[PDB]
């Protein structure tokens, strides 16, 4: 590939590994969430930008634009768990074991 | 909720679901998908409580790593193709993501603890959308990749979640759950014939599609959700007890119930292909389904059990539910076995 | 008692109320026509006619046709000086046995 | 086929649509009528079967089963009226239903010309028997017992499926006419017998074979009375006529893959029969009895010989009009005493004379005394095995002393000694009641005269 | 005898949280009837 | 056009058709305290719909032709045999109370579907919000068993979570020893054996803990006897209210639209009124209720949906 792209697509499973072990907080998961479009942002612009493939230089913007979105909705879901616990400890969302 | 809100977002989620059957770009499907989670959580948080929005908040998080799993493969695979095109992937690496992004969206073993939860958590309403609609959009996917799909990946999770779903299913008197370790189990065979003959993965599709809309349709008519709940039934509305026993005899594959068809065409294309063994243990192993559905007959139907004094009541007055398409689901859900011949529409 | 039931009730002897009981029904129109139909088309056609039918039936499975048939090939076998049966049901010129 | 199948189809409008006192007297009047067409399948040819269609067809395996089948629903709903009279009118004409679309099945299974049209009705028969022990079964254990019932069927019958299609595959088609000239002999490899246990088993759990039998005593006890009749006179022979006609397309594979099947029945038709000397319930006596008889079919179609089928189709008619009408016989003092201890209701005989002459008939017929159907089949099959190996004329023969020990202690158990005290309820026998024995032993006693019709189509 | 219909105590076997009790899933109580917890 | 989302879409909102008269008013007081006649006159003053007490036969009053049921298909409780033997051993005391509630349930939804529907206002006398007064009082007293007390805990916090409360509540107040008086001056036969007990818990229940909690959502107006009387004057007040509080400050026509799909389906409001919870009290076997549904499905016009029994003279069969 090259020596960009490794330190680029390690850092993508950096995001998924952490996005895949939560600790307490559900607020540092969809950090690391918004970390993985960022990565998969820069990963495509990188490609698109040395191949000259002029038509997708529109691509990551639309990437953005709904990720961004779907972070909107994200960050909403988690004000409404707060609003009922009184934290956003994912610990608390259990209630639908049984 | 406002009734005119209410159409506008179940539409964004058919517009979602139909934008990545109409869509030869990678980047369109992924957008279909976006559209598609971004309008069902309302729907899960109509009722605001606590159990709705930890429902919500599961799904949420499993949809969203799954999206960024698939469009890591869609960019994998522009980088070793230069193309955008909704085919064969060119890199074996992009089609495992691909095929487990999907796998976490359908529900599959083991990416499957999110079902019976999210399912037990929301309304019926909405269950009937989560395991029915929300179904189409990944199997469409499927039928277009297959020719690259892992053989061994896509049939071992397969076979996790016939099992899965069998056991999962035994240990549940919550109807929510029952349909959702039940919606595990058929997944599994729908995805076992895809690299044989994806026609069949469809004819295994609609099938289900008709039978799990014909259930949830007649828990909605009573307002039942609990095995008990279910159990006055026959106190109530005695013609429902009889078309529930005939549509889970359908659903376990009993013959001579349109729940046979698929079954009956799945094992046809495996043996074709000198696969003798799969075929036998997926079988075997959905009898574990025929089980749990048998025992809802025993307490709904074959029996009659105990009732309480209020029940009198509800005598006198009608079901005013809508109860829609219900008389023509269910002549589609069991007397279908001699138009077996109509699967080539289809093709 | 853990809920409200009814008691068990009590077994209807069918003779008490109707002496001539057939025990097929409670009322005695249909308990009386209920016996009719029981004995006509059960014995009467079914066992009689059925009985005569089997009886007379047109030489099931060709059995008496194989009897008449083989007095007829015994006569010209054996007034010829050809054995009554041979040996061998096909005729070897056809066969061809490998190498 | 069609003029036997529209016919009972056009019973179910009947039921429903007849005066709401005379749903009884309608369907049995009918029904006997199409009894009585039945015997039109008799015109059979000594070299072809009788082709019907491209679906159906009829030999001289077919006919004597369909006759019975079809002669057997008016004996269910007469010995049904009884227990089924509390009951409200909507559930009554579903009983009758689920009756009709049993017969409406089992006519269809017996002529499928080809094999998997054979199988998915021959799997159909489950639904209306497992609604009918569930639902209309008196004891709590009714539930479990379809259970057993379900599940132990289906173990067998899903390998079946398996094997069929492959051998469509291979063979290129299932017609039951075609394999007769395109079949071609079973290699001896661990894939063929895998191939042979799928398409035997599935028999084996149905006749029943030995050891595989524990669903039947559960079945046949906690079934209403028309349950147990279909149970043990054609259901039972669904297994045994769908190994005749498999058997085809097995050979010479059976030589040696029969060996574990023969010791199983052998053995365990001693077993069974002792078994029977020792029951408590008299109902569940009836029930192992029919184990041990049906052991003598399996090991009848397993040799394959002409007289083996001859006696195979013999026995099969002679066990389905025995059996059926012993379990009448112990329904009626069922329906007085309500309840199945054997040694609870004694020296019947005092008191229904009539009665117990037919409990005496049944029992001869049971214990194969000549020249009865019941030991004319049961002789060629002693024969045929003789043949096999003389050895086996010392386990047929042992049967055949325990057969008359336990056919006997149940007639004077019951019929003989002495009258119970404090059991006072004891009403004469009834028209329907004595009627429904003489439906059943008066044909069984007339076949003697001409029994070339239940040979097969080996004779 | 009166066909033999399910009782109070054969009902209860399908009221619990699930069908086959174990140490883990005790204390499981069964939700809510109407799927609101309390604030 | 049967109400629902097409017509909301078209124009049926509630704010539409509702002003500053159109109200819910409960009368509530002890037994025998003249609540009948209060009620009844604040209706005609202020021009409202007024709804008789709920009784063990209401809900047959709404459907059918109107007319009472016999007694075995309304549980066969009696409130007579309740005051002649509180302590029979067949549970009559709480099936009596179980089914009271669930009339009491179905009329303040025929309450609130009249006033949502019309915009008129309606007076009530003992709503579902009130009912548990007399609950206690048979507990303290043992007529009922503690988990009879559970099990209507349970009905009832499903339930009444579903509905707004009345904007007035009117309580009538008698001390203790003059409603015992008056209960023997009506003369009923078995009424009379109203112990001091009885009547004094129903108080407790009301001071203690019903106007206390009842005050903070509503406009609570107390009266006595002897004020009671006065319409004119308890229709002044109920005319001066500030409506300052309650939960009815915060409805729309969206969450009116919600409330009135509810109470206008009479099985959804009844649904959790059956809950699965087998107490011998309210529990029947399957033998009896499957004899006594047959019969209900043999009365005159209640075969078949109402609108398609020929036994009734009902007509067009065969295009309806
Ligand atoms: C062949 C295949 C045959 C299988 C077909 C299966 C259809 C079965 C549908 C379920 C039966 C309906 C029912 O019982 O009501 C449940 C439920 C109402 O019960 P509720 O929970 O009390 O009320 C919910 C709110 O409170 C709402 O309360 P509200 O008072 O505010 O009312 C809002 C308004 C809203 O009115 C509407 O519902 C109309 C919305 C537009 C629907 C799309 C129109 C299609 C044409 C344009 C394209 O009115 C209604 O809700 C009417 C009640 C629902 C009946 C109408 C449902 C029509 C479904 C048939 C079309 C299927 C298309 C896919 C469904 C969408 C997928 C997300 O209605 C639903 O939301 C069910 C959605 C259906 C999802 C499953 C669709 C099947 C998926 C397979 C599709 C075929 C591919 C194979
Ligand atoms: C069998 C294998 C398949 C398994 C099926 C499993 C279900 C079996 C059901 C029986 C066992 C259930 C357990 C019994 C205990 C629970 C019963 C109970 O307590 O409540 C009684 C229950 C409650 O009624 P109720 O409120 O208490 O009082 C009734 C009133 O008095 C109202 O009374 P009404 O005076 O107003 O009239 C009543 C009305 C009844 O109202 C209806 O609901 C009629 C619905 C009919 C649609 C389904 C017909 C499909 C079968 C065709 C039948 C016609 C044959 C062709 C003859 C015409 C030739 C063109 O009857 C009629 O007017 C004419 C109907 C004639 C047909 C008889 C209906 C029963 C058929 C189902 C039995 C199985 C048939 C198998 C046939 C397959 C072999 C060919 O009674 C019922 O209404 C249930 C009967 C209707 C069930 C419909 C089930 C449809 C789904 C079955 C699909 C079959 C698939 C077969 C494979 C096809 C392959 C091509
Ligand atoms: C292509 C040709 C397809 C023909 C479709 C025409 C019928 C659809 C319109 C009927 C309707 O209003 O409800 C449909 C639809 C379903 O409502 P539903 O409750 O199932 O209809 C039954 C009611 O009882 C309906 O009772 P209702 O009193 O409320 O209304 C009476 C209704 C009566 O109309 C009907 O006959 C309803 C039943 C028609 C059949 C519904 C299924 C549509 C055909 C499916 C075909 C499946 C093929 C499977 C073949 C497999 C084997 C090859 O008459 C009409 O509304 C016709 C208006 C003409 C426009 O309603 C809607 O929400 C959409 C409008
Ligand atoms: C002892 C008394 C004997 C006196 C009579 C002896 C002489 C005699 O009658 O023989 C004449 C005949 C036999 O004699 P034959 O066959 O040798 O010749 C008589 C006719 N000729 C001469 C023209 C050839 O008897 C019969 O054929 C009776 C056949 C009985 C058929 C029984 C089935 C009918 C019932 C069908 C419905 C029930 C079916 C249920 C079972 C299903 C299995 C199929
Ligand atoms: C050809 C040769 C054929 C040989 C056949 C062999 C026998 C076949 C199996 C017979 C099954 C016996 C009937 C089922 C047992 C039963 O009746 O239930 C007992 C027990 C009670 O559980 P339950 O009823 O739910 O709760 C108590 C309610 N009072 O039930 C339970 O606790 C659990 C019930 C388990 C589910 C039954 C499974 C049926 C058999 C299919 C097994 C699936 C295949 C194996 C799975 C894949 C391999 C891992
Ligand atoms: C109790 C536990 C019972 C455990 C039974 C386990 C059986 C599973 C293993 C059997 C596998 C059989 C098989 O796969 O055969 C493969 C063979 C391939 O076909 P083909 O290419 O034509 O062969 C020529 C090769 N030179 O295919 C064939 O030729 C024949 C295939 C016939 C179908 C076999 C059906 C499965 C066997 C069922 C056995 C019955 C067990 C009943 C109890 C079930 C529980
Ligand atoms: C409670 C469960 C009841 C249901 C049980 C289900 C049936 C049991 C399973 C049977 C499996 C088939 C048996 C064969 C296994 C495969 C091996 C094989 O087929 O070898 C064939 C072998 C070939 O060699 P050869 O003997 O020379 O052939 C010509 C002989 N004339 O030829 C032979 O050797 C002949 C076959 C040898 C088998 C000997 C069996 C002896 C035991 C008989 C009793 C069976 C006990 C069943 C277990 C119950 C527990
Ligand atoms: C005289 C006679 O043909 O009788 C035969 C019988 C009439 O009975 P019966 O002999 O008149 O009376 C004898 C009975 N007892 C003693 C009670 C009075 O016919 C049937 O029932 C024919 C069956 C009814 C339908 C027929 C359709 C053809
Ligand atoms: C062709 C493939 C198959 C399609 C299947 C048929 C269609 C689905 C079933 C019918 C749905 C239905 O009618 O929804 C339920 C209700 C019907 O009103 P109701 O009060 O419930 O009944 C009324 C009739 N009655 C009581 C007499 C029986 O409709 C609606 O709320 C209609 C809302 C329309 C407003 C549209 C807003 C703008 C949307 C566009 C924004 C860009
Ligand atoms: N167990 C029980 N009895 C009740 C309940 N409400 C009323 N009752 C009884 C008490 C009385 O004997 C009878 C009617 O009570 P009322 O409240 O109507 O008082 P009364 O009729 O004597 O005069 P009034 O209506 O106030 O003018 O029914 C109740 O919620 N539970
Ligand atoms: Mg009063
Ligand atoms: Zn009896």
């Amino acid at each position: 590939m090259s020596m960009v792209y490794m330190n680029i697509m390690m850092a993508f499973t950096v995001s998924l590994v952490g996005l895949l072990m939560y600790r307490s907080h559900l607020m540092s998961s969809l950090l690391c969430l918004e970390g993985m479009m960022l990565s998969l942002f820069v990963m495509a612009a990188l490609t698109i930008l040395n191949s000259h493939f002029t038509l997708a230089s529109m691509m990551p913007i639309i990437l953005l634009v709904f990720a961004a979105c779907e972070a909107a909705l994200g960050l909403s879901l988690l004000v409404m768990v707060s609003n009922t616990y009184g934290t956003d400890y994912v610990q608390n969302l259990n209630l639908l074991q049984c | 909720m406002n009734p005119i809100i209410f159409i506008i977002i179940l539409l964004t989620i058919m517009l979602g679901t139909i934008i990545v059957m109409i869509s030869s770009h990678w980047l369109l499907v992924w957008i279909g998908f976006e559209m598609n989670m971004l309008a069902i959580i309302p729907i899960m948080m109509k009722n605001h409580n606590p159990r709705a929005t930890e429902a919500s908040t599961k799904y949420f998080l499993t949809q969203s790593t799954a999206s960024m799993l698939l469009m890591m493969a869609v960019i994998i695979n522009l980088m070793f193709s230069g193309q955008w095109t909704v085919m064969k992937l060119f890199n074996p690496m992009a089609s495992m993501l691909m095929t487990m992004a999907l796998a976490m969206k359908l529900g599959m073993a083991p990416f499957h603890f999110w079902v019976p939860e999210v399912t037990q958590g929301i309304p019926l309403s909405s269950g009937l959308i989560l395991l029915t609609w929300q179904k189409l959009a990944p199997m469409s996917v499927l039928y277009q990749i297959f020719p690259s799909i892992n053989l061994n990946l896509i049939l071992t999770l397969s076979v996790l979640s016939i099992l899965i779903g069998g056991w999962g299913g035994l240990n549940q008197t919550q109807l929510r759950k029952i349909m959702a370790y039940s919606s595990i189990a058929h997944m599994g065979w729908m995805t076992a014939v895809l690299p044989y003959n994806p026609t069949m993965t469809l004819l295994n599709l609609i099938i289900y599609i008709i039978m799990t809309s014909t259930m949830f349709t007649m828990f909605m008519a009573n307002s039942t959700t609990t095995t008990l709940s279910l159990s006055h039934t026959w106190n109530k509305t005695p013609i429902m007890t009889v078309l529930i026993l005939a549509t889970l005899l359908s659903m376990g594959g009993l013959p001579p119930l349109s729940g046979f068809m698929p079954k009956w065409m799945i094992i046809q294309e495996m043996t074709k292909n000198n696969s003798i063994i799969l075929p036998t243990f997926m079988a075997i192993t959905a009898l574990l389904n025929l089980y749990f559905y048998m025992r809802l007959t025993y307490s709904t139907t074959l029996t009659m059990f105990p009732s309480t004094n209020n029940m009198k009541m509800k005598w006198q007055f009608p079901l005013m539910k809508k109860m829609t398409f219900l008389p023509t689901m269910v002549v589609l859900s069991t007397m279908m076995l001699p138009l077996t011949p109509m699967l080539s529409v289809l093709e | 008692l853990r809920w409200q039931e009814d008691p068990e009730p009590e077994d209807e002897n069918l003779y008490e109320k109707n002496p001539d009981s057939h025990g097929y029904d409670k009322d005695p129109a249909v308990d009386i026509w209920n016996m009719r139909v029981v004995f006509f088309f059960g014995f009467s056609i079914v066992l009689v006619l059925g009985s005569t039918f089997v009886a007379y039936l047109p030489d099931y499975r060709m059995q008496e046709w194989a009897r008449r048939e083989a007095e007829r090939l015994v006569k010209y076998r054996e007034a010829h000086g050809l054995p009554i049966m041979e040996s061998n049901c096909f005729d070897p010129s056809k066969i061809q046995l490998p190498e | 086929m069609l003029k036997y199948i529209i016919p009972t189809i056009m019973l179910m409008p009947l039921t429903w649509l007849s005066k709401n006192n005379m749903i009884w007297v309608n369907s049995t009047a009918h029904s006997l009528l199409i009894s009585f067409t039945s015997l039109l399948l008799m015109n059979q040819f000594g070299d072809n079967s009788l082709n019907f269609s491209l679906l159906f067809f009829s030999d001289s395996l077919s006919t004597p089963l369909l006759i019975l089948t079809m002669w057997l629903l008016p004996l269910m709903l007469m010995a049904s009226q009884h227990h089924l009279s509390k009951e409200n009118l909507t559930r009554k004409k579903l009983f009758i239903t689920m009756l009709i679309s049993l017969q409406l099945f089992l006519i269809m299974t017996f002529t499928a010309m080809e094999l998997i049209l054979f199988y998915i009705l021959f799997e159909a028969t489950l639904v209306p028997t497992l609604i009918i022990i569930t639902r209309w079964g008196n004891q709590t254990e009714r539930l479990n017992a379809g259970l057993y019932f379900l599940f132990y069927t289906l173990a067998g019958s899903l390998p079946l499926l398996v094997a069929l299609i492959y051998i469509q595959n291979t063979v290129g088609s299932l017609n039951f006419l075609m394999l007769q000239y395109w079949v071609q002999p079973v290699h001896n490899s661990w894939s063929n017998v895998f191939m042979w246990l799928a398409c035997m088993m599935a028999f084996m759990v149905k006749m029943p074979l030995y050891g595989l039998h524990l669903w039947l005593p559960k079945a046949h006890v906690e079934a209403p009375i028309a349950g147990s009749m279909v149970l043990a006179a054609v259901l039972l022979k669904l297994g045994g006529y769908g190994m005749l006609r498999i058997t085809l397309i097995l050979n010479p594979m059976t030589d040696f893959m029969a060996y574990p099947f023969i010791m199983l029945s052998l053995w365990g038709m001693i077993m069974t029969s002792s078994i029977c000397l020792r029951q408590t319930d008299l109902k569940s006596l009836i029930a192992y009895s029919s184990v041990s008889h049906m052991a003598l079919v399996i090991v009848a179609i397993l040799i394959q010989t002409p007289w083996s089928y001859m006696g195979a189709t013999a026995l099969m008619i002679a066990h389905g009009l025995t059996s059926s009408m012993l379990f009448c016989l112990a329904n009626s003092n069922y329906e007085r005493i309500h309840s199945r201890t054997m040694i609870l209701a004694r020296g019947l005989q005092t008191l229904l004379p009539l009665m117990a002459t037919w409990w005496l008939l049944a029992s001869l017929t049971n214990l194969a005394l000549p020249p009865t159907i019941n030991l004319i089949g049961e002789l060629f099959v002693v024969m045929s095995t003789f043949s096999w190996s003389n050895i086996t004329i010392i386990l047929m023969g042992v049967n055949m002393v325990i057969t008359a020990l336990y056919s006997l202690y149940m007639l004077i158990m019951t019929q003989r000694g002495k009258y119970t005290y404090h059991i006072n309820n004891i009403s004469p026998s009834f028209t329907r009641e004595n009627a429904l024995m003489s439906l059943h032993i008066l044909p069984l006693l007339l076949l003697t005269l001409n029994p070339k019709i239940i040979l097969g189509p080996l004779y | 005898a009166r066909q033999w219909q399910p009782d109070v105590e054969w009902a209860e076997q399908y009221g619990g949280a699930v069908m086959y009790p174990t140490k883990e899933t005790a204390h499981w109580k069964p939700p809510p009837w109407n799927d609101v917890d309390p604030p | 056009l049967q109400y629902g989302p097409l017509a909301y879409i078209l124009g049926e909102k509630a704010t539409k058709k509702m002003t500053e008269k159109s109200k819910l008013i409960t009368v509530d007081g002890n037994i025998c305290s003249g609540k009948s006649k209060l009620a009844k006159e604040i209706a005609e003053k202020l021009g409202l719909k007024h709804f008789p007490e709920a009784g063990i036969h209401y809900v047959d009053s709404t459907t059918g032709d109107g007319k009472p049921l016999p007694v075995q298909f309304s549980g066969n409780c009696s409130l007579e045999k309740f005051y002649d033997d509180p302590k029979s051993n067949d549970g009559n005391s709480y099936r009596l109370q179980a089914w009271l509630y669930a009339s009491r349930l179905l009329q303040y939804a025929d309450a609130l579907e009249h006033l949502l529907s019309t915009g008129q206002g309606v007076v009530l006398e003992r709503s579902i919000y009130s009912d548990f007064v007399f609950l206690e009082a048979m507990y303290r007293q043992g007529f009922i068993r503690k988990q009879c007390v559970d099990h209507y805990n349970q009905v009832k916090k499903v339930t009444i979570c579903e509905y707004l409360p009345p904007h007035v509540v009117v309580y009538v107040d008698v001390p203790v020893p003059e409603v015992q008086s008056r209960i023997q001056k009506k003369g009923n036969p078995h009424e009379m054996k109203i112990t001091s007990a009885y009547l004094q818990d129903i108080e407790n229940a009301y001071k203690g803990t019903f106007l206390p909690e009842m005050s903070e959502k509503c406009e609570v107006l107390q009266y006595s006897a002897w004020e009671a009387q006065d319409a004119e004057k308890v229709v002044e007040d109920i005319e001066y209210l500030k409506y300052d509080k309650g939960p009815w400050l915060d409805q729309n026509d969206r969450k009116l639209h919600k409330l009135r799909m509810l109470v206008q389906d009479k099985l959804e409001v009844l649904n959790y009124t059956s809950i699965p919870v087998f107490l011998p009290e309210v529990t029947v076997g399957a033998h009896q209720s499957d004899q006594v549904f047959q019969e209900f499905t043999e009365l005159p016009g209640r075969k078949y949906r109402a609108g398609y029994n020929e036994d009734v003279g009902d007509k067009w069969i065969w295009l309806k």
